[PDB]
RNA sequence: GCGUAGCAUGCUACGUCAUUCUCCUAAGAAGCUG
RNA sequence: CUCAGCUUCUUAGGAGAAUGACGUAGCAUGCUACGC
């Protein structure tokens, strides 16, 4: 019987086939699937068995990537497929089915030969790459080794999954763009046909053979011709990400879209791209019934500027990098001719032009000269070319005439300190504390070094139908707190003897335009950027601190005209989230006064088996994609609900992208265009962190919570609540608040959260994270992934399981759980090394006397306190070191001063520095 | 205590460099602070002490910078 | 505080009971002048009070003053600073070939990346390593931005000229790089 | 502080205040003693706060004197003390690498290029007299920085090589010193 | 027995001096965290 | 040489509470003088 049936199966195509069945039987295997029907829904990897797939052989005796698969069903849906492969025959983007009937013992039963597949369908694609798991990436190898993208031995390398280690793999992966690209096109030609031919059905991803010629017309109702609805939410909103991972739209460079033919040479004077954006996306999004607005200037709400941006990340891939920034203009100014500003370019929003333009204008305010002194236009238009091959990010113009390298201090010395440690048994050989936080000096060109680390924020086009729906979720994390637009006397600002950015810190800091300006200006002028967009110049300095890695953090110090709008805009909320206690974004809760124990016990809440989780973002700003920061801005600026229209909305989400996100760093004297990521100098960087980050999290429980089997989850109110998650992220086009609300509920209950920044601490019930119905650490590796685009080590994840000991680190402060009057609490110690390193090396040569400065030895004592009950005695001594340390200083003091000038200083008020009492005050809750 | 007084003698020593404007020449001040870097980057003790004598051979390469006579007595 | 009217009759009050206190030791005289001098001291520490109050709003008054006059002061600096910037960055750029530019654009409006690309008659070329030198600014002439480039300077990370010459691969070492190469626009 | 004049009424009403309670004279005498050590005690009390807040003054001014000087003097004086505080760690070290190439540059014989690390490279060090050639060098071996170089030209200072075996005990006085000897790691 | 003045004790209100404590505005030095 | 949070310390200022002291006004009670 076997070889009569396999004799059929190899029929009129003249092929020759190895069978992989057994006995003609059916070949069960591990296949992803995006299935959604009245029982289970959701893109997870099921076992198929259904099927039996023979190999086709080429001349030579060689297995060709092509496969005749052979399914088995009933009549009736034999009868149901016949109908409908006929009715789309001549379409030439569908696998060559072929319909026959066998007998096996004493009845016939119909076979569907689908023919010339491929082993992998699109699904595998985009599941391996989208849920990754070093461990057991299987699908992943041969993938890329089947289809020449790299060579079989190529993952002998150390980390050749790693984004940060070999960005090498950016082009491995890229040499999968083709085969996606024409996926792309082969399902619009499948459309096309369904949509001529009248055939209504859902289109999924797991019948998509990886060449593109889609194979399973099992659910396909028809309708009169002409009338075809192919449903491709599910499909092109589950392969976004993998859309831009594999640079799938690359070969859209070059002149008739072949690959070998030269660029296409863009006129540079174009900057208005709407029509082939729009061709783009009539050419491969045919289908995606939602309108899609090039400029997102013509949107309609924080939803849809998501959708028009998600794509424009996209179609943006293809136009030249020198067409996007500032669009410039000649106004004339009584007869003298400028170069302004009048509009942007974004690679995402689109076009944006101003509304306030005013040629011939006579009289230039204060405001007026600030807003231009700001704009990158006459700065980069008056200085000369320059072309920087230090970095890889584009570069504008040279400001200077030469470039200015700036080198980093190796750090003072505090030599009385250290012989006092040392003389107290300290820095032993092979003692569990040793000095290990130093003051790292770099070469002259650390600046650019440390800016050209952007070259790991690459363009990230975000699952849209998920994102979506995660901006809700993240949304209902930020109900609690209140914000608006505030006026220019209502605002709060630390310290105003901080710079101000370039070109505003040539004469002054910012206490100089603070003060210079009336607030009646300093609020026309935020009324001006809520109608324009005003480019902004950054200036990336270096910060001089103590690390234990010779990295050198450049931190984006943002001009006066950007913080001091941002401030107005975000403020309340700013506020309002830095004075909540109780909530996920723990922002203005200190550790002292048991304000530790209050946190971890918030954490605590309810969660039926704590496991605690914790996971630290490799380059947290550095690697942010555009979307994501785009959206943790307009989650911030939702609270704006009565102050601010939709368009004055959009155009503060204009000028924070322009300020903030794609802006013109002065890198050194030098005018560099950033690729994307947050510039951590802005008003809302720890809150868009935040923001993010619950996002991030938030995104891994979605998919951890799909990508079950749905049949294994025996609690059935979860079944049912993956069941609606599925249609509500894939099946809904509005939000669906009643549901938002309960899975906001159900993460509240089953994993608690802690967010701070970019350092988060998950209190996730263990058994549901064991059986997939919550997130875990892979399900967070995965979508750091496929949306941040770095794979995230087991050195930044910690994972705790006895509850008593606390988090393992959160913002470095480990916890431990100690006695203190009759209760025990959670106190945070640092690590000891810190410390010693921030006693004996210090940043200034003033310091390091000591004598004069006993006020900061009372400081790190403070911080040292916790220590002293650490179960080792080597931690535990580290802060009675400090205690006779300072008992040293005073005595010193009262000596050096006796003898230059005789006044013994009055005490009974400095004795409290060298006892535990006023330490050990520090962290009871009575305050 | 032989190891951890290494890590820090390699710190001065890069501070008094940094005084004798050694910052102007690019490449030795390059030097300089890799092996600075290397250093204070130094599990082992051989290395940070072979380390510690070419950075002490760059200091002791200026001819009249520092008066070895001067200090050493 | 010899001032104010009360001052005077808390004086006079004073006197007064330093001259009856001997007259009479107690009884009306003493009683009477204790009166008077409780209700003068009552009324010169109200006095004192309305003063020490006055006189620090009117200090107040004149620290907010000349606060308010030197942020003005320090405005119109910075006013002037910001104006003379302009016209300085507005008399450089090429407005022979920024004007041509912009001329032919089709809105008036072009992007600014494109403005020193193609309008700005120099080119600082950094170049970290040989290799690079090799094969991008190699000669004495190089083309870059469609237009084609002479070089006028190279020097090093210590702004020290170096000669063409000088810069091979057998001598590269001997060199500080990275090379900042300045070019001028050759038509 | 019992050191003003108004502490002498303290002890004036007080000390009649004493022969009061024993004597128990009567309440009237009682009331016009509590009267007056009142107010003695508020002008007491009065004068101790003057005190007390020019001697916080006082403390506050010399301990910010003493702070700045002492800023100065250390800002001003780091220049020798970061070389002095460098050669005491070096000496208080005690390695022998550090020690030999520290004693051998005391003398003169300084290296003219950082001390290689690697198998063999190359290192350039000059020689002022014969006795520091004898103390470190023979033949081909050299021995400079505790470890064994190759020598392969000593160079005299008119850059003229000079054969190893010109350079010999009384010789010397016609070669016109200082040398600079090459060598490489020999490992 | 009641009223005015005077003396004595007690209570309420108000105005000053001082000490201590708490909170809040602002200025300065410093430390830690993302 | 950026954004934000937290904390220690010093000084200036404002408000409040408690205690002590002084003074003025008012009220409760005891006593001498003048009154009835
Ligand atoms: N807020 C904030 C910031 C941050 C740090 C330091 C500063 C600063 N001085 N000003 C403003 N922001 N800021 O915190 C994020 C993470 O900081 P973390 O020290 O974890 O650094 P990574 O994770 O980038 O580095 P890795 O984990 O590889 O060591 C940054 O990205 C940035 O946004
Ligand atoms: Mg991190
Ligand atoms: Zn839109
Ligand atoms: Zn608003």
């Amino acid at each position: 019987d076997a070889q009569s049936f396999l004799n059929r199966v190899c029929g009129v195509s003249a092929a020759r086939l190895t069978p992989c069945g057994t006995g003609t039987s059916t070949d069960v295997v591990y296949r992803a699937f995006d299935i959604y029907n009245d029982k289970v829904a959701g893109f997870a990897k099921f076992l198929k068995t259904n099927c039996c797939r023979f190999q086709e052989k080429d001349e030579d005796d060689n297995l060709i990537d092509s496969y005749f698969v052979v399914k088995r069903h009933t009549f009736s849906n034999y009868q149901h497929e016949e109908t409908i492969y006929n009715l789309l025959k001549d379409c030439p983007a569908v696998a060559k089915h072929d319909f026959f009937k066998f007998r096996i013992d004493g009845d016939m039963v119909p076979h569907i030969s689908r023919q010339r597949l491929t082993k992998y369908t699109m699904a595998d694609l985009v599941y391996a790459l989208r849920h990754f798991d070093e461990g057991n990436c299987d699908t992943l190898k041969e993938i890329l080794v089947t289809y020449n993208c790299c060579d079989d031995d190529y993952f002998n390398k150390k980390d050749w999954y790693d984004f940060v280690e070999n960005p090498d793999i950016l082009r491995v992966y890229a040499n999968l763009g083709e085969r996606v690209r024409q996926a792309l096109l082969k399902t619009v030609q499948f459309c096309d046909a369904m949509r001529n031919a009248g055939i209504v059905g859902v289109l999924t991803l797991d019948n998509q053979d990886l060449n593109g010629n889609w194979y399973d017309f099992g659910d396909f109702i028809q309708t009169t011709p002409g009338s075809g609805v192919p449903v491709v939410d599910s499909y092109y909103s589950l392969l976004m990400p993998i859309l831009t991972l594999t640079r799938a739209l690359t070969a859209e460079s070059h002149v008739d879209t072949d690959l070998t033919k030269p660029y296409i040479k863009w006129d540079l004077l174009k900057y208005d791209f709407t029509e082939e954006r729009l061709k783009l996306f009539d050419r491969y999004f045919k289908y995606w019934d939602q309108t899609y607005h090039p400029n997102c200037v013509n949107c309609l709400d924080d939803r849809c500027i998501l959708h028009c941006a998600n794509f424009n990340v996209l179609f943006s891939t293809v136009f030249p990098p020198t067409s996007f920034g500032p669009l410039v203009r000649k106004i004339f100014v009584d007869g003298v001719p400028f170069v302004v500003s009048t509009g942007y370019h974004f690679r995402e929003l689109g076009v944006v032009h101003n509304q306030d333009v005013n040629l011939h204008s006579s009289r230039l305010s204060f405001k007026e000269l600030l807003v231009y002194a700001a704009d990158p236009a006459m700065h980069a238009a008056s200085g000369n070319l320059l072309l920087d091959k230090r970095t890889t990010c584009f570069s504008v113009a040279a400001l200077t005439n030469n470039v200015a390298f700036q080198t980093v201090k190796p750090g003072n010395f505090n030599k009385d300190f250290y012989d006092f440690a040392v003389s107290k048994g300290f820095f032993k050989e092979g003692s569990s504390v040793e000095l290990k936080h130093f003051f790292f000096a770099q070469d002259g060109n650390a600046a650019i070094s440390d800016y050209d680390y952007y070259r790991y924020n690459l363009p990230t086009m975000c699952d849209i139908r998920q994102l979506l729906f995660v901006v809700e979720v993240v949304d209902k994390y930020f109900d609690c707190y209140d914000g608006g637009c505030i006026n220019a006397n209502q605002v709060i600002v630390n310290n105003l003897d901080k710079s101000a950015g370039f070109p505003f810190n040539k004469w002054g800091k910012a206490r100089l335009y603070y003060d210079s300006m009336s607030y009646e200006d300093q609020d026309a002028l935020f009324a001006y950027t809520k109608r324009n967009v005003i480019p902004t110049i950054t200036q990336m300095n270096l910060k001089y601190a103590i690390s234990a890695k010779n990295r050198a953090r450049t931190v984006a110090g943002v001009s006066i005209c950007s913080t001091m709008t941002n401030r107005q805009f975000h403020q309340k909320l700013l506020k309002s989230i830095a004075a909540t206690r109780g909530a996920t974004v723990v922002i203005g809760t200190s550790k002292f006064y048991g304000g530790w124990h209050n946190m971890l016990k918030t954490v605590y809440s309810d969660v039926e088996n704590p496991h605690l989780m914790g996971w630290d973002y490799p380059k947290c700003d550095r690697a942010m994609p555009n979307m994501l920061r785009i959206m943790a801005s307009l989650v911030l600026a939702r609270k704006h609900t009565t102050c601010c229209s939709l368009s004055h909305r959009f155009y503060r989400l204009a000028n924070e992208c322009a300020q903030v996100l794609s802006e013109m760093v002065m890198c050194g004297g030098s005018l560099y265009v950033k690729p994307g990521g947050t510039s951590s100098g802005d008003a809302t960087t720890a809150y868009a962190n935040s923001v993010f980050n619950i996002c991030q999290a938030v995104t891994a429980n979605v998919n951890a919570l799909l990508s079950t089997d749905g049949n294994k989850i025996a609690d059935k109110y979860v079944r049912n609540l993956q069941h609606r998650l599925y249609e509500c992220l894939y099946r809904n086009r509005d939000v669906d608040t009643d549901f938002v609300n309960e899975f906001y509920a159900y993460l509240r209950k089953h994993f608690s959260m802690m967010i701070l920044s970019d350092d988060a601490v998950v209190c996730f019930n263990s058994t549901y994270a064991s059986q997939g119905l919550v997130a875990s650490i892979k399900n967070f590796k995965s979508v750091l992934y496929y949306q941040n685009n770095v794979f995230m080590s087991e050195a930044k994840c910690w994972t705790e399981t006895d509850l008593t000991k606390g988090p393992h680190e959160f913002c470095s402060q480990h916890t431990m759980l100690v006695k203190q009057g009759d209760d025990y609490v959670y106190l945070p110690y640092p690590d000891p090394s810190r410390i010693l390193g921030a006693g004996c090396f210090v940043d200034d040569i003033v310091k390091t006397d000591g004598t004069l400065m006993i006020e900061r030895f009372v400081s790190l004592a403070i911080d040292a306190y916790p220590l002293t009950k650490h179960p080792n005695q080597e931690y535990a001594d580290v802060f009675h070191l400090y205690l006779q340390y300072i008992r040293k200083l005073h005595d010193e003091l009262t000596g050096h001063m006796l003898d230059m000038y005789s006044v013994m200083l009055t005490n009974d008020n400095t004795s409290r520095y060298w006892e535990p009492e006023f330490y050990e005050a520090m962290y009871t809750p009575h305050t | 205590s032989k190891m951890s007084d290494v890590k820090c003698t390699s710190v001065v020593l890069l501070s008094v460099l940094q005084q004798l404007r050694v910052e102007s020449s690019s490449k030795l001040w390059a030097q300089c602070v890799q092996l600075h870097n290397d250093i204070l980057l130094a599990k082992d003790t051989t290395e940070a002490f072979e380390k510690m004598v070419s950075l002490l051979s760059v200091l002791l390469s200026m001819q009249g910078a520092v008066d070895i006579n001067k200090l050493c007595e | 505080f010899s001032s104010l009217p009360s001052y005077a009759a808390f004086a006079t009050a004073q006197e007064a009971y330093e001259q009856a206190v001997a007259n009479g030791d107690s009884e009306v005289v003493l009683k009477k002048l204790k009166k008077s001098l409780n209700v003068a001291k009552s009324e010169f520490d109200r006095d004192a009070a309305m003063q020490r109050k006055l006189e620090k709003m009117a200090d107040q008054a004149m620290t907010q003053m000349y606060k308010q006059a030197r942020s003005e002061d320090k405005r119109a600096k910075v006013t002037s600073a910001m104006q003379t910037m302009l016209f300085t960055m507005l008399r450089k750029l090429d407005n022979d070939a920024l004007n041509n530019i912009i001329n032919n654009a089709r809105d008036g409006c072009v992007p600014l990346n494109i403005i020193p690309l193609t309008t700005a008659a120099k080119l600082m070329v950094v170049i970290p390593d040989y290799n690079t030198y090799k094969n991008t600014c190699d000669g004495t002439t190089f083309t870059y931005a469609s237009a084609l480039w002479e070089i006028q300077q190279v020097v090093d990370a210590d702004s020290k000229i170096v000669q063409l010459s000088e810069i091979s691969m057998d001598n590269s070492p001997n060199l500080a790089w990275p090379l900042i190469v300045t070019a001028l626009r050759a038509n």
